[PDB]
C-alpha cells in the first residue's frame, strides 16, 4: 500500500 | 525609451514614470550597510554578474542605487522614492522607484528588501532599465513548495537550484517532506547521519540567503505510539529530530498524517498540540506548526455537507495556531472554487493552507505536467493564506509551473493563466521558448482516467480545428482549407520538437526527452491520419491503405511507450481517423 494517493 | 520587460510574478501597482536610462558602468551604492544582508548579497551578485563596479567614494555622474528597510533611520532613500512609501505596505511588500539617474528600494521589512532586489533585477536589460514606481506585495502570505510526493526524492544539487529559483520569484516556502525518504517517515524515529545533515545544513543556509522558510517535515503516522510510556517515547523522538533541525538553523516545521492506515483524530491532533506547546511556542522565534490531516481531500472529510468522524473530531480538538493543509475537491482535482474553500475554512474556524497537487506526476508518470495553475479561484485568499505545490520528480520541468504558482499567490486577482503560462516559458527558455510552447502545449492535461484529473486541457485551438474537421466532413462542406492549416499545425510539431532534442541543455532534455520522441511519433501519424483523410475524399484506395498502415504504426509507438502526451488531441485524432 502507498506508492501514490490512491484512495481507499 | 525602455520597456518594461517580462516581470514575475506581476507587481501589485506598477507605473511608468519616464523614458528610461542607462545604468552607468559603475554605481554609488547608500544604504548598504544597514540594508536587509541578502538584500545587499542578491544586488552585489547581480552587479558583479553585469559588469557595473561599486564606487568607494561618491560620483555625481554615476547612478545611484539607495537601499534599505522602512526601520532603517536613512533619508537619502525617503528623499528617492520622492513620496512613496513602503510604511503603509503588507510583510514583504517593498517601493521601487527609478527615474532621473537614481534607483531607490524600501522594503517594508528585509524580505521586502530582498524582493524589491528581485524585482530589480527582473527589470535591467543590458543595463538599461525603465523609469518606474513601483508599489508590491504579496497576495497569500506563504507562499512555495511542498516536496512531498512518492519516487526519487529531489537530489542536493536539484534542491540548492530549485531555492535560488524561489527567491528570485518571491517564492518563501519550502516544505522538505519526500515520501520516499526513510528518515522522514518509513524510519521517522531515525537520526541523519552526518553526512545527510551536512546537506541540510547547506540547504538551510541557501534558504535563509534567499529568503526561503524552510519547513522541515515529518511523518510518523505509519506506526507513532500514542499512549503510556511509548507514547512519551515517541512523542520524544519527534522532539529530539525537530531538536537537531533547530539546531542547525530550522524555523518551520510540519508533522503529517496524510495516507496511513491509524485514523486515531483525536490523538493525531493532540500530538500536534503537545508539540505546538512544547516545542514551537517554547522556543518562540518558531512559525506556526504545519499539519496534513488523514482525511485532507473534501471528498474524504466531508459528507452530504457535513464533516466526516475523522475531520470532525481533528478540528475539534487542533490548536487554533496551527496551518492545516488541504488538497481541495479532491486529492487532484480540476478546480478549487470559492465556495469549496468556504465550507472546509468553515470546519476549521481558520485560514486554510492549500496543498495543491500539480505538477505532481508520481500517480501517472509517463506524462509531464507543464502547464499553468488552473481551476484555482480568483478570490481564494478569502479562506487560504498559505499555498503551495507539490512539484514533480523532475525538478528541472517544474519551473513552468511552480513559476505560475509565484504569480498567482503573489497578485491572485490580476492572475491570467494562459499570459502567465506564456511568461513562464519565455523567462525560462529564451530562444527556445517558442517551440517550447508548442511541445509544452501538449503537455498540460493530468488525467489517470480514475482519480486524478486536473490542469489545462491539452492545445485546446487544435482540439477545436480538429473538431471542426470532422463536422466538415460529416456535413459533406469544403475541409480544403482546414486540412491544409492542420499540415501546418502537425509539421510544426515535428519541426518544434526536433529544434528542442537539438538545442535543450541536458538538465531539461534529461527529463523530456522520451516525451518529445512521442509527440514526434503523434504528429507523424496525425499528418498520415490527414493523408488518409485526402485519399478519401480522392476515392483512391492504394494512397489510403498506406497512409492508414502509416498512422496505425505511429499509434501503436505511442501506445505502448512509456511516455504519454496529447492523449486526448494528437493522439485521440489517430484514433479518430481509424474507424
Ligand atoms: C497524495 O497525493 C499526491 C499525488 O500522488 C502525493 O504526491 C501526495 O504525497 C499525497 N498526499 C497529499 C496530502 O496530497
Amino acid at each position: 500500500l502507498w506508492v501514490d494517493s490512491t484512495p481507499p | 525609451q525602455v520597456l518594461v520587460p517580462n516581470l514575475n510574478p506581476t507587481p501589485e501597482n506598477l507605473e511608468v514614470v519616464g523614458d528610461g536610462f542607462k545604468i552607468t558602468s559603475s554605481i554609488n551604492l547608500v544604504g548598504e550597510e544597514e540594508a536587509d544582508e541578502n538584500a545587499v548579497n542578491a544586488l552585489r551578485e547581480f552587479l558583479t554578474a553585469n559588469n557595473i563596479e561599486i564606487n568607494s567614494e561618491n560620483d555625481p555622474n554615476s547612478t545611484t542605487l539607495i537601499i534599505g528597510e522602512v526601520d532603517d533611520d536613512i533619508p537619502e532613500l525617503d528623499e528617492a522614492l520622492n513620496g512613496t512609501t513602503a510604511e503603509n505596505l503588507k510583510e514583504e511588500g517593498y517601493a521601487l522607484v527609478s527615474n532621473d539617474g537614481k534607483i531607490a528600494i524600501e522594503g517594508k521589512d528585509g524580505d521586502g528588501t530582498f524582493y524589491g532586489v528581485q524585482t530589480f533585477k527582473q527589470l535591467v536589460k543590458e543595463s538599461n532599465i525603465p523609469e518606474v514606481n513601483i508599489t508590491d506585495y504579496p497576495t497569500v502570505s506563504a507562499r512555495g513548495i511542498v516536496e512531498g510526493f512518492y519516487g526519487t526524492p529531489w537530489t542536493h544539487q536539484d534542491r540548492l537550484d530549485q531555492i535560488k529559483f524561489y527567491g528570485e520569484n518571491k517564492l518563501n516556502t519550502y516544505i522538505y517532506a519526500p515520501k520516499d525518504d526513510p528518515y522522514h517517515r518509513e524510519k521517522w524515529r531515525e537520526p541523519y547521519p552526518e553526512s545527510e545533515m551536512q546537506r541540510m545544513q547547506e540547504l538551510i543556509n541557501a534558504s535563509a540567503e534567499n529568503k526561503v522558510d524552510f519547513v522541515f517535515g515529518i511523518s510518523p503516522g505509519i506506526d507513532i505510539r500514542f499512549d503510556g510510556d511509548a507514547g512519551e517515547e515517541d512523542f520524544n523522538h519527534l522532539i529530539t529530530k525537530a531538536e537537531s533541525l533547530y539546531d542547525m538553523g530550522v524555523r518551520s516545521f510540519a508533522i503529517y498524517w496524510d495516507n496511513i492506515q491509524d485514523k486515531s483524530a483525536a490523538k493525531h491532533a493532540q500530538v500536534l498540540n503537545r508539540f505546538n506547546e512544547e516545542f514551537v511556542k517554547a522556543k518562540g522565534d518558531v512559525k506556526p506548526l504545519i499539519t496534513v490531516p488523514t482525511e485532507y481531500d473534501t471528498g474524504a472529510m466531508v459528507s452530504n455537507g457535513q464533516p466526516r468522524a475523522y475531520t470532525r473530531i481533528f478540528a475539534e480538538t487542533v490548536d487554533p495556531s496551527i496551518e492545516v493543509m488541504w488538497t481541495g475537491p479532491g486529492v487532484v482535482t480540476n478546480e478549487i472554487p470559492l465556495s469549496d474553500a468556504q465550507l472546509i475554512s468553515g470546519i476549521y474556524d481558520r485560514n486554510m493552507a492549500v496543498w495543491w497537487n500539480y505538477p505532481v506526476t508520481d500517480y501517472f508518470k509517463g506524462k509531464l505536467a507543464l502547464g499553468p495553475m488552473h481551476g484555482l479561484d480568483k478570490g481564494l485568499n478569502q479562506y487560504v493564506d498559505f499555498f503551495t505545490v507539490n512539484p514533480m520528480e523532475h525538478a528541472e520541468l517544474s519551473k513552468i509551473s511552480i513559476h505560475t504558482a509565484a504569480d498567482y499567490s503573489w497578485n491572485m486577482d490580476n492572475y491570467d493563466y494562459d499570459k502567465a503560462w506564456n511568461r513562464a516559458i519565455d523567462m525560462l527558455y529564451g530562444d527556445l521558448a517558442e517551440d517550447m510552447k508548442v511541445f509544452a502545449n501538449h503537455s498540460t492535461r493530468m488525467d489517470n482516467k480514475t482519480w486524478a484529473k486536473s490542469g489545462r486541457e491539452d492545445a485546446p485551438e487544435l482540439r477545436a480545428k480538429m473538431d471542426e474537421l470532422w463536422n466538415k466532413l460529416s456535413s459533406k462542406e469544403d475541409a480544403s482549407a482546414l486540412i491544409e492549416e492542420l499540415y501546418g499545425e502537425f509539421a510544426r510539431m515535428e519541426e518544434a520538437c526536433n529544434n528542442l532534442k537539438a538545442n535543450l541543455p541536458e538538465v531539461a532534455l534529461e527529463e523530456c526527452s522520451r516525451q518529445l520522441d512521442e509527440l514526434i511519433t503523434l504528429a507523424q501519424g496525425d499528418k498520415a491520419s490527414l493523408d488518409m483523410i485526402v485519399a478519401q475524399l480522392n476515392e483512391d484506395t492504394e494512397a489510403y491503405e498506406s497512409a492508414k498502415e502509416i498512422a496505425q504504426n505511429k499509434l501503436n509507438t505511442a501506445l505502448s511507450s512509456f511516455a504519454v502526451i496529447s492523449e486526448k488531441v494528437a493522439q485521440s485524432f489517430i484514433q479518430e481517423a481509424l474507424s
